[PDB]
């Protein structure tokens, strides 16, 4: 699950 | 019956939106639509079905897309709720979101009261002890900490949505239906 990069 | 004209909404509500924008660093992730390419989050629209942000809300105020001010409040919380859903509790963006929401909660009541409402508080104060909604991000062992929206009753005469707990009291009966103060 992605995260704000 | 009561119709809100765009300039009355914009004039009353816009300073609550500016109070969010003033928050630095906290507003910065909220100032434009989330771009999942740019941000490296290709599963974003898998999770957030209905995005919202400060710029879209400002554009809605600026071009008259809200008929009544609970629609503005709903978009503010849809933006907050999307961000608390997507981002982890430990992430910067989540924590910024909570700050913006704190700021909102402190600004919105006086302004909603200036527009004839009881207050501007969307959610009940605490979860109900156990024995959707336009701001709830939609979905296509639990923990008892969910806050539901405070339910409404409409004024029969002006059509304003008022909270049942703000306006209906344990010693008053309304056999012909609730009517708000002024109106009354
Ligand atoms: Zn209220
Ligand atoms: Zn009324």
């Amino acid at each position: 699950r992605h995260r704000k990069v | 019956k009561k119709i809100f004209k765009p300039e009355e909404l914009r004039q009353a509500l816009m300073p609550t939106l500016e109070a969010l924008y003033r928050q630095d660093p906290e507003s910065l992730p909220f100032r434009q639509p989330v771009d999942p390419q740019l941000l490296g989050i290709p599963d974003y629209f898998d999770i957030v079905k209905n995005p919202m942000d400060l710029s879209t809300i400002k554009r809605k105020l600026d071009t008259g897309q809200y008929q009544e001010p609970w629609q503005y409040v709903d978009d503010v919380w849809l933006m907050f709720n999307n961000a608390w859903l997507y981002n982890r509790k430990t992430s910067r963006v989540y924590k910024f979101c909570s700050k913006l929401a704190e700021v909102f909660e402190q600004e919105i009541d006086p302004v909603m009261q200036s527009l004839g409402y009881c207050c501007g508080r969307k959610y009940e104060f605490s979860p109900q002890t156990l024995c959707d909604d336009p701001s709830q991000p939609q979905t296509t062992k639990k923990k008892n900490d969910t806050l539901d929206p405070e339910p409404f009753v409409d004024c029969k005469e002006c059509g304003r949505k008022m909270h049942q707990i703000c306006v209906l009291h344990y010693d008053i009966i309304w056999p012909s239906g609730f009517v708000c103060d002024n109106c009354l």
